[PDB]
């Protein structure tokens, strides 16, 4: 009843502060929060990424690491 | 049913509270941006005034 | 159980509805500082585009 | 009580879905405005800097 993206965004309510990447940009790239550190996980492929730095692109870094992802295909 | 319409209300609701809690954070990051950027131009309007002052004196020599 | 869950739901719900106004009243405040800086490019485009010019007039003079 | 107090929780909770879409957008809109706006001041700062050095180039010349 309401966009997947926004359901993925809701898992960020607990995301730790001062992470230099957008919650919005994480959920947009298909990743929801795991509740551990700054580790997030793509609902589609199961790809786990953490330790995020400035100018990182979750969208790009997704494509680079697992391009077979039915989701990433967009 | 009411045992269940209501457990549904609980769920739909927590999701909204959680999503709006993320947007609060988003907006306040955005405020720091607008503020940092508004109050920096305060300088940028001074360097501009210094310039056009130098350019007028330089225009009056040439 | 059922009536406590209903009381609380209705308490959450009512406050949530006000938290959001807080939130989007924060959105108006911020948007108001955004348009202030974006108009501060436009005025600062037009004063630098002008001096950029005087200075190529002087440069051509010399 | 319970069954009407409960139907009320449904009417309202249903408006929330849309209230949270709107807020979401508006928060996104503003965050884009603010990040465009803060790359307008990265360049109102470079123009100033390259203009300010053609003037130094000029006044050394005279
Ligand atoms: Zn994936």
């Amino acid at each position: 009843m309401l966009s997947c993206e926004l359901y993925r965004m809701s898992t960020y309510s607990t995301f730790p502060a001062g992470v230099p990447v957008s919650e919005r940009s994480l959920a947009r790239a298909g990743f929801y929060y795991t509740g551990v550190n700054d580790k997030v996980k793509c609902f589609c492929c199961g790809l786990m990424l953490d330790n995020w730095k400035r100018g990182d692109s979750p969208t790009e870094k997704h494509k680079k690491l697992y391009p077979s992802c039915r989701f990433v295909q967009s | 049913e009411l045992l269940q319409r209501c457990e549904s209300l609980e769920k739909k609701t927590a999701t909204f509270e959680n999503i709006v809690c993320v947007l609060n954070r988003e907006v306040e990051r955005v405020a720091m941006t607008a503020e940092a950027c508004s109050r920096q131009h305060r300088l940028d309007q001074d360097k501009i005034e210094a310039l056009s002052s130098k350019v007028q004196q330089l225009e009056r020599s040439i």
